[PDB]
């Protein structure tokens, strides 16, 4: 019987609060299919390959072939539409400066490699390494892998040099550590936490990126969702081709043997059976392809939404841009898909404290302007909610509302007045 | 059959007279007189697309033979999507106007003719990044943009018996 | 711009036309007109020619209905997106990037369109950016000062604190900033005087 997880009772009480004293910078990988192979099937060639006797019999079925061709063409066009929507989200082609003074953060393994013919990143090369004549043709995608790599490079450069300003207007430059301070504000952490732990945070980010590289270079089946799409398309085409060996009640499945051995009056009877069977096979293939293409389009719409809301911005949606408090995201092109490296903030080392909703000083109830009241056992401080930074409770930390006869759990403590010593002195 | 016969390196056993493919089509044969193995391939085939500006604009068109080399078939240009005939390849790069494939797009431009080119992805822009420089907007604009979303399609009911067996 | 709607219309029309044209196919019969078969042949021979038409037309109807199901699923996805956009752009103000247009979403207005909706997204776009020197913090008395809301900027000689999305420089005071620690940690910290009202 499977285990649903490790049981864990939360140490809940009416005056106990756990507050993180540290953090970790997580970098998680999310892989989304964006497009699939653009296949085309010449319906007449597949059913009646180079046979006029069979073609004139297939003309009796109306326009069944032309609408199968129309459906496949629509699928092939929407594949390019999917790729364009996901990756053509940057109006200008941004490139990072030759100076990499990004506050100690190292993006060398996600930035392009000029040495290689295709200016892919190291991780993009890992991704592209990890994913592997009967009327059937494959149409090349409109955007080459070099163009998708250029789009991802432009998105990465815009994010790294300007933050989220390039997705709203003109890309406005800002030092990267100040951008990370903006992200820390956006997740509810005061920005002095970023500045005072800048080297630690940068080291954690670099280590997480290195772990991404190691995992990709080690675990072969990392891009299983892309390989699943590739295998599905391969299986569909293999079934379509192998259906050409079915007799469907004819003497032979080879149209040329039937035409060589039989006269037209008897040959037509067998050719009709072959036409019926192969037409059914083509229709089944095209319907399955339409359903699969709808699934791929849904995946690509999700990928474009994630590009916009995680790479071009900082998302407040929970678990939309990775597990944890989203800081930023980096796109990496993958074969027929995209990879998002979600940098998130994970509180790390929490400690128990005694807490109160409010505090009484002079018959007035005080509440934190920002943060929560905590006690280390004897003294009361006001800390920010996602990081333990205790501070003396003053009249700038808090605000008053009414008296102390209403709040449930209110504790007696003194609220320091910064103006009092100045006035007394 | 119909196709192209080429000398093959397949190592037929003495008792084998032909080989078959996955679709059960004869892929190779043994010549009955000079006992050599021949590979049989389909001659050459592929779709034919017509690249046109609006007939309002011009009646001049280019033709793409999809997935065919520029030898089986003015201006002849070998693309990865196939052979393009009637389009003037240009070393400039513009926005994609009519997509051909593999990064190649076609447009009608200036004496006017259809040209093919490698499409541009946008204008290069190196952001003036440094560790103590910040760009801050001093003004703003209010932009109203239109997004159009389909909501419904036409509700149709088909009388099966009247469509198939009308009266 | 209205193509997204017209295409849908076209698609529907196309499908119906195809269906109608499938009534002009013999499917192996001597005629695609049922009265012609009935008016010329006896039932024993009429049934043979009618079965082919029945098979072909049933296949055509099944094709039509399956295509309609797939297209209806696509339209359902589009309409769900349109309803989410109505909720989050017309009935609110979205922080989701590029969900209610390109820029910082201010509001949206709905307009009915044939078989669809149009959203007029009013967004805020920064226009005329200037370069300034910037610091992550400021040192006054061995204490590091950080902006409560905004960024420290310098026009070359003097240091102000401005809001981040619009240049509105202001004097750096103890009300614009907050203190946390000393000046031995913050990388890039600069010396300036913090005013005390
Ligand atoms: C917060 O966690 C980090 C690790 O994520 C701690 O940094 C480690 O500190 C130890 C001892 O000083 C070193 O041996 C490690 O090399 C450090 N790791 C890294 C990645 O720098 C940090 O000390 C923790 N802070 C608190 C207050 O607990
Ligand atoms: C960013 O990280 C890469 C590797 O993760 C660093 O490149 C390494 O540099 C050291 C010494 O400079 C070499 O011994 C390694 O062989 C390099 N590895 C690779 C994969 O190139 C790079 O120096 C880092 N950037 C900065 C600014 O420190
Ligand atoms: C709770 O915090 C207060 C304030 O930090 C602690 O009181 C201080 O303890 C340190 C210990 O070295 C002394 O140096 C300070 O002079 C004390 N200040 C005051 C105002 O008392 C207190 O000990 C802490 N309590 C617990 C249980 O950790
Ligand atoms: C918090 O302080 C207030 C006042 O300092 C306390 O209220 C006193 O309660 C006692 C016991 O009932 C009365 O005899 C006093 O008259 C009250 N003082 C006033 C000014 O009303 C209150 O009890 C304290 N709370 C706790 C939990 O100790
Ligand atoms: C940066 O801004 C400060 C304050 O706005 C400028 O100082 C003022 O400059 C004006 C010039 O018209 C003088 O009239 C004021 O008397 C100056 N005030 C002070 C307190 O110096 C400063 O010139 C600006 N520097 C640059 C390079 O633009
Ligand atoms: C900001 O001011 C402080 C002090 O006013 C400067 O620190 C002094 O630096 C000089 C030269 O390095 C030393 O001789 C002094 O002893 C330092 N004084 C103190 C109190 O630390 C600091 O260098 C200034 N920062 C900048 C960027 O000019
Ligand atoms: C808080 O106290 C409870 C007491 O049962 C303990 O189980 C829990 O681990 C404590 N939390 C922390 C973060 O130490
Ligand atoms: C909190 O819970 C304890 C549990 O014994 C109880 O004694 C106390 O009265 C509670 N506090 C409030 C404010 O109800
Ligand atoms: C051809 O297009 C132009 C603009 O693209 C338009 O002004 C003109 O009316 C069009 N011609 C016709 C016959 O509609
Ligand atoms: C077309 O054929 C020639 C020689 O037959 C060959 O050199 C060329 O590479 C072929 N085209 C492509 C695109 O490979
Ligand atoms: C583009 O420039 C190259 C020179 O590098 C030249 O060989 C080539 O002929 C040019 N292309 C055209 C279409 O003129
Ligand atoms: C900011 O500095 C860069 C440095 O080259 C310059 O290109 C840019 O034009 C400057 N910004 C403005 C608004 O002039
Ligand atoms: C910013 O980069 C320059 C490189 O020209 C360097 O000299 C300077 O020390 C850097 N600033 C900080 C705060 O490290």
């Amino acid at each position: 019987t499977m285990s649903l997880g490790v049981e864990n009772s939360v140490a809940y009480s009416n005056n106990s609060i756990a507050i993180p004293t540290n953090f970790t910078i997580s970098v998680t990988t999310e892989i989304l299919p964006v497009s699939m192979t653009k296949t085309s099937v010449d319906c007449t060639m597949y059913i009646c390959g180079d046979s006029t006797e069979c073609s004139n019999l297939l003309l009796q079925y109306g326009s069944f072939c032309t609408q199968l061709n129309r459906a496949l063409t629509g699928i092939a066009v929407e594949q390019d539409k999917n790729t364009q929507e996901v990756f053509a989200q940057v109006k200008q082609i941004y490139k990072t400066p030759p100076i990499k003074d990004f506050g100690g953060f190292n993006f060398s393994q996600i930035l392009p490699d000029p040495s290689k013919p295709s200016k892919r990143s190291f991780i993009e090369d890992l991704l592209f390494n990890k994913v592997t004549f009967n009327g059937l043709t494959v149409l090349p995608p409109l955007l080459t892998d070099e163009m998708i790599a250029q789009y991802t490079s432009a998105l990465l450069a815009g994010t790294i040099t300007s933050g989220w300003t390039f997705g709203a207007g003109a890309a406005l430059q800002i030092p990267f550590a100040m951008q990370m301070a903006y992200r820390f504000n956006g997740i509810g952490v005061t920005q002095n936490v970023l500045y005072e732990n800048q080297k630690l945070i940068a080291n954690q980010f670099n280590s997480a990126i290195g772990k991404i590289q190691d995992s990709l270079s080690s675990t072969a089946s990392a891009l299983g969702k892309l390989q699943d799409v590739v295998n599905q398309n391969a299986q569909a085409l293999n079934t379509l081709v192998k259906q050409l060996s079915s007799n469907f009640g004819a003497i032979s499945s080879v149209l040329n043997d039937i035409l060589s051995r039989l006269d037209p009056p008897e040959a037509e009877v067998q050719i009709d059976r072959l036409i019926t069977g192969r037409l059914q096979s083509l229709q089944t293939y095209v319907t399955q392809q339409l359903i699969r293409a709808a699934e791929i389009r849904a995946s690509a719409n999700l990928a474009a939404t994630k590009m916009s809301e995680c790479v071009l911005g900082q998302s407040k949606r929970v678990d939309f841009c990775g597990k944890g408090y989203h800081l930023m995201s980096f796109p990496q092109s993958a074969p027929h898909g995209v990879v998002f490296l979600h940098v998130t903030y994970v509180p790390a080392q929490e400690k128990n404290f005694t807490t109160a909703p409010a505090i009484c000083h002079d018959g007035k109830a005080h509440f934190p302007r920002e943060g929560v009241f905590v006690s280390n056992g004897t003294h009361w401080f006001v800390t920010q909610r996602n990081f333990y930074e205790p501070q003396i409770i003053t009249t700038d930390n808090t605000f008053v509302s009414g008296n102390c006869d209403v709040v449930i759990g209110i504790v007696n403590n003194t609220v320091y007045d910064p103006l009092q010593p100045e006035l007394d002195s | 059959g119909t196709g192209v016969l080429t000398e093959s390196n397949k190592k037929f056993l003495p008792f084998q007279q032909f080989g078959r493919d996955i679709a059960d089509t004869t892929d190779a044969v043994r010549d009955p007189q000079t006992l050599e193995i021949l590979d049989i391939t389909p001659c050459s085939f592929g779709g034919v697309s017509v690249i046109t500006p609006g007939t309002n604009t011009s009646n001049q068109v280019a033709v793409l033979y999809q997935g065919v080399n520029c030898t089986e078939v003015s201006n002849v240009f070998q693309t990865r999507a196939g052979c393009l005939i009637g389009a003037e390849h240009v070393n400039n790069s513009y926005e994609c106007d009519i997509p051909i494939g593999a990064g190649i797009c076609a447009s009608y431009q200036t004496s006017q003719s259809i040209i093919a080119y490698t499409m541009s992805l946008g204008v290069e822009n190196s952001v003036a990044y440094s560790n103590n420089s910040i760009a801050i907007p001093t003004n703003f604009t209010i932009s109203v943009t239109t997004e159009i979303l389909p909501v419904s399609m036409t509700k149709t009911s088909v009388d099966c018996t009247m469509y198939i067996c009308g009266d």
